[PDB]
């Protein structure tokens, strides 16, 4: 159908075997001291983690003070004026002879895919410093509501003690 | 290979946040009758604390799943009316989803 | 005339009952 | 489209005498018992008749053949389309229908000419048994 | 919890209140000493 | 939870107000509670007042006969 | 505001659709009068060249592309120690504001009992 | 005293206690959570959370 059936485990497991998992729990402990399914009391059981602490899932595997970068910036702007010298290179080729311009075309992708992998190291580096963008930014607005708050209670003290003084030149 | 049964009972977890998976289920009379169903509904919800929730792809089920919760002292009654009640109130509770983790 | 014409007594929130199975290839 | 002219003013007659006994029902205090036999009866009456008509005119509904419009556009109404266009019974009628099956014993894609046909021709002399007795019985005693 | 409370301004914390103590009883029937006392029960 | 430091501030409204208006000496017994005034005329009335806002005039809330 | 990362992203997808309008216009236009050509293709080439400023300007000016992340790290863990103390210095600051308030509460209600009981002395 | 009073209403309008459980809150949560995971979470999120304009 559409809809994928159920688990099977999920309708082994009644009230009954709900309130009776610590007594089977506490049995299966003392006589402790990929699992095998003898019981159908095993699956409450929190899973053990894989030791490899691998995942795999649809042909694809997955697994501290925030909780030369020049040479990384170097190469980023000879690699990007080496792509407009070989940009203005094929297009001459295109000009001249263009049969055989794929020939250079693919090789200038190489070089965006290769400043597209810098960027892509450059995440994990970006990615985390969003964290930081919104640091300075809570980081005003408090510094804004504190900084009025100090000034309109100090205008109001200010006010009051003019008071006082218009009322004692009144006595 | 035979996946464990850690990869399907997320994979369970995941497609729980589908609007049209949840109508199906309900629409089902022995589905929610029977106990088992809601035990596995319940048992689930020890994903929410870390690291298994870093192993989640979809954070909207996590709410789900307790909304589903809430279905147990509710009342099945409400369920023509749950695909406009997630249509209204997703965005209040995407942003207090986002208050639970972004912050 | 027409002495009052009928209130709109539409359902939209009826979920409604369509099978739903030959999806399979 | 004559028929189904006629059934449109019919099940539009019907469905105001439906608003009209659900406005005198959703009141706070419930009317006289005698009003709300009068609009049962006239209302359910009423129910009748859209089912008779309905019986009449058969082949005229079976012959017409549904099309959305040309300038209805789907795009933007095709929930109000999918609302309209779908036609199975609430689920609480298909189960009492199946417990009916059940109950009854009644199954009806393999019957033969064994057993249920002598059962069959056994229970239509029943009925006009029971008829004869019941108008002997009516002549028996001067009603008039 | 407490801090849903204490930012309301009184213009809603005064239905709420109406709400909560029910149909009749007005927002300022409430009586100090009668406060103080359910302050009591509630804190032991 | 604000509620014992909002009546204080309708205590304290209430007084302002009938200080801006020059009560009578028959209503001179005057009594201030739970942001609430009462005056009790004996063996006439025990009539309980409150208001809203400083500007906006008071209004009936209670009423009990002697 | 708009993030550093999004506009260098926006200007690099909007260098390469640029480069793919100003061949598509090479591949469908040569052959047009050639100096109306040689005129949108001069302003071709300085779209080019701008473009290749702004990308030359924006990727020097990512905040700390020159600065290792590490001491990014300890300014930032220094940043919510210094936030830790300056809530604290808020919760002490709004404390003695609503002491002083108080204060100004009980001023006030003596001030006003004395005002009403001194105009109904007489 | 007319305006005093308000002064004295629109400074108790801006915030007590609440304002420190809060930030209490907020420290206790922060330390508890290690960036490592919040930042890879993050990562895995940037692509399903943020529509690309390329996206038909």
């Amino acid at each position: 159908s559409l809809y994928p059936p159920p688990p099977p485990y999920v309708k082994f497991f009644t009230q009954s075997n709900l309130e009776k998992l610590p007594k089977y729990k506490e049995k299966k402990a003392a006589s402790a001291k990929e699992e095998e399914i003898t019981c159908a009391l095993d699956y409450l059981i929190p899973p053990p983690m894989p030791k490899n602490q691998q995942y795999r899932a649809f042909g694809s595997i997955w697994q501290e003070n925030e909780s030369n970068y020049q040479y990384k910036i170097q190469e980023l702007r000879k690699l990007l004026k080496s792509l407009l010298l070989n940009y203005l290179e094929l297009i001459g080729v295109l000009s001249i002879n263009p049969d055989m311009y794929e020939r250079k075309v693919e090789n200038i992708r190489t070089i965006l895919v290769n400043i597209h992998h810098l960027l892509n190291e450059y995440r994990p580096h970006q990615s985390r410093e969003s964290l930081i963008m919104l640091l300075e930014e809570q980081l005003e607005y408090k510094r804004g509501e504190i900084r009025e708050i100090e000034q309109v209670c100090k205008q109001v003290h200010d006010k009051l003690t003019s008071i006082q003084d218009t009322l004692r030149t009144g006595s | 290979p035979l996946p464990t049964r850690f990869e399907v009972e997320l994979e369970f977890i995941q497609s729980l946040a589908n609007i049209q998976y949840v109508t199906y289920l309900l629409t089902q009379q022995q589905i929610w009758k029977s106990p088992n169903f809601k035990n596995y509904l319940k048992y689930l919800e020890y994903w929410c604390n870390p690291p298994y929730s870093q192993c989640i792809v979809y954070p909207n089920c996590l709410f789900i799943l307790k909304l589903l919760n809430g279905f147990m002292e509710s009342a099945l009654e409400g369920l023509d009316e749950l695909p406009k009640i997630i249509q209204l109130q997703g965005p209040q509770w995407m942003n207090e989803m986002v208050e639970r983790w972004a912050n | 005339p027409s002495y009052s014409p009928t209130s709109p007594s539409y359902s939209p929130t009826s979920p409604s009952y369509s099978p739903t199975s030959p999806s399979y290839s | 489209g004559q028929a189904l002219d006629a059934v449109r003013m019919r099940l539009a007659q019907l469905t105001h005498s439906l608003r009209r006994i659900r406005d005198e029902m959703s009141k706070a205090e419930l009317p006289q018992w005698y009003t709300l036999q009068s609009q049962l009866n006239v209302t359910l009456s009423q129910l009748v008749s859209v089912t008779s008509t309905l019986q009449h005119f058969q082949e005229t509904l079976d012959s017409t053949v549904v099309y959305p419009l040309p300038k209805f556009p789907t795009t933007s109404h095709e929930s109000l389309v999918t609302t309209l266009l779908r036609k199975k019974n609430i689920p609480e009628v298909d189960e009492w229908m199946k417990y009916v099956r059940e109950t009854s014993g009644v199954t009806t894609a393999l019957l033969k000419d064994e057993e249920i046909e002598k059962l069959l021709q056994q229970d239509r002399e029943i009925t006009n048994w029971a008829r004869t007795t019941f108008r002997n019985e009516y002549g028996k005693h001067d009603f008039k | 919890p407490h801090e849903i409370y204490g930012s309301m301004p009184l213009e809603q914390l005064i239905p709420i209140i109406l709400r909560q103590r029910g149909p009749g009883f007005k927002f300022v029937d409430l009586n100090e000493k009668e406060l103080q006392n359910e302050i009591k029960q509630l804190g032991s | 939870g604000l509620i014992l430091q909002r009546l204080k501030d309708l205590n304290l409204t209430v007084s302002i107000k009938i200080a801006l208006m020059n009560i009578p000496k028959p209503l001179n017994s005057y009594h201030i509670k739970n942001g609430r005034i009462y005056f009790t005329v004996p063996n006439e009335f025990e009539i309980q007042l409150s208001t809203v806002n400083r500007q906006s005039p008071l209004f009936f809330v209670d009423l009990k006969l002697l | 505001m708009t993030d550093r990362l999004t506009q260098l992203q926006i200007c690099l997808d909007q260098m390469t659709e640029q480069f793919c309008a100003t061949l598509n216009y090479i591949d469908k236009n040569h052959g047009v009068p050639p100096e109306e050509f040689s005129n949108t293709i001069d302003e071709l080439s300085t779209d080019i060249i701008l473009k290749t400023r702004q990308i030359n300007k924006l990727i020097d000016s990512l905040p700390g592309v020159d600065v290792s992340a590490e001491e990014q790290l300890r300014k930032i863990d220094m940043l919510q120690k210094k936030l830790v103390e300056v809530e604290d210095e808020k919760i002490e600051a709004i404390k003695k504001k609503e002491k002083l308030l108080r204060h100004v509460d009980s001023l006030i209600e003596d001030f006003v009992d004395g005002i009403a009981n001194s105009k109904k002395s007489t | 005293l007319e305006i005093l009073n308000e002064c004295h209403d629109e400074l108790k309008a801006l915030p007590l206690e609440q304002v420190e459980f809060e930030k209490n809150t907020i420290l206790q949560q922060r330390s508890k959570i290690n960036s490592t995971e919040l930042l890879d979470y993050a990562t895995k999120l940037s692509k399903f959370t943020k529509i690309p304009p390329t996206f038909d």
